[PDB]
C-alpha cells in the first residue's frame, strides 16, 4: 500500500543523509591532508566517495567541484537538473577549496513500486516546487498541484530539509 | 521589503549562495536577469522608484556608461583584495576574476597550431572559428580589446573579423566549437569548462600574445530607497568563504588576497598565465572602443 511505502522511503532517505553527513564529519581531517592536484590524493578520494556511494541504497552521484578541476562518478553525462539535490558541503582539501554535492537519481523502492504498484514519487519543497519526478507527467521545476491530475496521495516530511515526499496513485 | 538584484549570470549558478545570504539576513532576494549590456540599458532607463539595488556580476568597471546610475561605495575590507585589481572605480567593487580563453575543438585540431590570436589567423582556419558580436557580448568586446591590445591596431581587429564567424550570443561559440562546427572559438574559462565537463572534446589556450582577464564586480544601484542589506550583500560575496566558494563552483579566480593561489607551480595561480601588460590594457569607454571598430 502507499502509506507502507512512503514512510519507508522517508526512513531509508532519512538514514542516507545521516550517513553521508557522518561521513563528512569523519572525513574533516583526512580531507585538510588531501592534495587533489596530487594524483594519489586524488584516487584516495575517489575510493572514499566510492565506497560512501554503494553503502547507501539509492543511486546517488557526486559532483567534487574545485578550481578548474571536475570530479564526478556521472560518467554517463546525465542531466544532474533531473536528480534530487540531496547534500552540499563546502570541503577544505590541503590546496583549496572544493564543493560536494550528492544527487539522488533513483532508490531501489521507488523504482520497484513504480513498477509493480505502478506507485509514483515527487519531493517538493514548502516552496510546492518540483525537486524530484521519477514520471514524466510531472516536469522538474514547475508546481505541484494536487487536484489537477488527483490521485491517491500521501505524504511525509523529510527529515533533512523543509521538503515532502509524496507517492501516489491512479 | 524585497532586495532586487540585477546579474548578467544564470540563475542557477547564484540562486544557491543568494538563498544562504537569505536565511542569514531573514531577507528575499529577486533577480533580475539578462546580458549584462541589456540590463544595464533597461536600468538606465528606469525611473528611480522601480529601480533594483544591486548589480551582481559583469564587467562593470569596462561596460558602465551610465556612472551617474550607480551610488559611490567602497567597503574599508577593500585592503583584503588583490592590489593588481581593486576596483580604480568609485561605483563598483571588484569580485571576480574571469580568464578570457581560446576554446580549442580536440578531434578537429590535428596537427594545427593555436597558441593565441596570430595562430587563429591561419589560411587552414579561415572561416572555421568563431567569435560573439563584440557590441552586445561583453566576451567578444573583451577580445576584442586583447586583439586590439597587441599592436594598438584597430586593423588588427577588422582582420580577425574578416577570417573568423561572428555569431550573436557567447554561448553559441562554446557550444558549436564542442560540437565540431568550428575548430576554435574566443570564449571564457567557465563556459568552456561546462562544456568540457560534460565529454566535448575541447581544450582551453591561454592567448600567448597576452591573456584578457575579466574582472567582474558588483555595484550598488542609485534608486529612491535603497535596501539596507544591500551593504551586507557586497561584503557576503566579497568574503573569504563565499569566494572560496566561488571559486571552486565558477572556475574564477579570487579578488581576495588570503584565497588566491601563490604555490608556484600551480596553473590556478594568475602569474603563470600570460597577462596583457598593464600599460597596454585599452583605457578607452565602452562606448567609444566600439565606434574605434565599427
Amino acid at each position: 500500500t502507499i502509506h507502507q511505502h512512503v514512510d519507508e522511503s522517508q526512513s531509508s532517505l532519512h538514514h542516507t543523509e545521516k550517513q553521508i553527513q557522518t561521513f563528512i564529519t569523519q572525513h574533516n581531517n583526512s580531507f585538510q591532508e588531501l592534495d587533489l592536484t596530487n594524483h594519489h590524493d586524488v584516487t584516495a578520494t575517489k575510493r572514499e566517495l566510492l565506497k560512501l556511494i554503494h553503502q547507501q541504497p539509492a543511486t546517488l552521484y557526486y559532483e567534487l567541484s574545485g578550481p578548474n578541476q571536475f570530479i564526478t562518478n556521472n560518467y554517463e553525462h546525465l542531466n544532474t537538473k533531473n536528480m534530487y539535490l540531496f547534500s552540499t558541503h563546502q570541503l577544505k582539501f590541503k590546496n583549496s577549496t572544493y564543493m560536494l554535492k550528492i544527487y539522488m537519481a533513483n532508490t531501489p523502492r521507488l523504482s520497484e513500486i513504480k513498477k509493480d504498484n505502478r506507485q509514483f514519487a515527487l519531493i517538493v519543497d514548502q516552496y510546492d516546487n518540483i525537486l524530484y519526478a521519477n514520471d514524466d507527467r510531472f516536469t522538474i521545476g514547475e508546481k505541484y498541484r494536487p487536484q489537477q491530475f488527483g490521485f491517491m496521495n500521501e505524504s511525509v516530511k523529510l527529515n533533512h530539509a523543509d521538503h515532502r515526499l509524496i507517492i501516489y496513485k491512479d | 521589503n524585497v532586495l532586487t538584484v540585477y546579474s548578467p549570470y544564470q540563475s542557477n549558478l547564484i540562486r544557491p549562495i543568494l538563498n544562504e545570504f537569505e536565511k542569514q539576513e531573514h531577507v528575499k532576494i529577486e533577480i533580475k536577469h539578462g546580458s549584462t549590456q541589456v540590463l544595464l540599458s533597461n536600468l538606465h532607463n528606469e525611473d528611480f522608484s522601480e529601480r533594483g539595488d544591486v548589480f551582481m556580476g559583469g564587467v562593470l568597471s569596462e561596460t558602465i556608461d551610465h556612472p551617474e546610475d550607480f551610488v559611490p561605495y567602497q567597503d574599508t575590507s577593500v585592503t583584503q583584495q588583490l592590489e593588481d585589481y581593486r576596483s580604480n572605480n568609485k561605483y563598483v567593487t571588484s569580485f571576480l576574476l574571469m580568464p578570457t580563453v581560446i576554446v580549442v575543438n580536440s578531434d578537429l585540431q590535428g596537427d594545427i597550431k593555436i597558441r593565441g590570436y596570430q595562430d587563429l589567423l591561419q589560411p587552414i582556419l579561415k572561416g572555421k572559428i568563431a567569435y560573439s558580436n563584440p557590441n552586445t557580448t561583453t566576451t567578444g568586446y573583451q577580445h576584442m580589446r586583447a586583439i586590439y591590445s597587441m599592436h594598438h591596431r584597430v586593423s588588427d581587429v577588422h582582420q580577425f573579423q574578416n577570417h573568423a564567424m561572428q555569431l550573436s550570443k557567447t554561448s553559441k561559440v562554446i557550444e558549436d566549437v564542442a560540437k565540431g562546427k568550428y575548430y576554435a572559438g574566443l570564449s571564457y574559462e567557465q563556459d568552456a569548462r561546462t562544456w568540457k565537463n560534460k565529454g566535448y572534446p575541447v581544450s582551453i589556450v591561454y592567448p600567448i600574445e597576452g591573456t584578457m582577464l575579466n574582472v567582474d564586480g558588483i555595484a550598488l544601484v542609485k534608486n529612491a530607497h535603497p535596501h539596507p542589506k544591500r551593504k551586507k550583500l557586497v561584503q557576503y560575496l566579497t568574503s573569504r568563504s563565499v569566494q572560496q566558494r566561488l571559486v571552486a563552483e565558477f572556475d574564477a579566480k579570487s579578488i581576495r588576497k588570503d584565497v588566491s593561489e601563490q604555490s608556484d607551480q600551480s596553473i590556478e595561480n594568475l602569474k603563470n598565465i600570460p597577462l596583457i601588460p598593464k600599460s597596454k590594457l585599452p583605457d578607452i569607454p565602452h562606448h567609444k572602443f566600439l565606434e574605434m571598430i565599427q
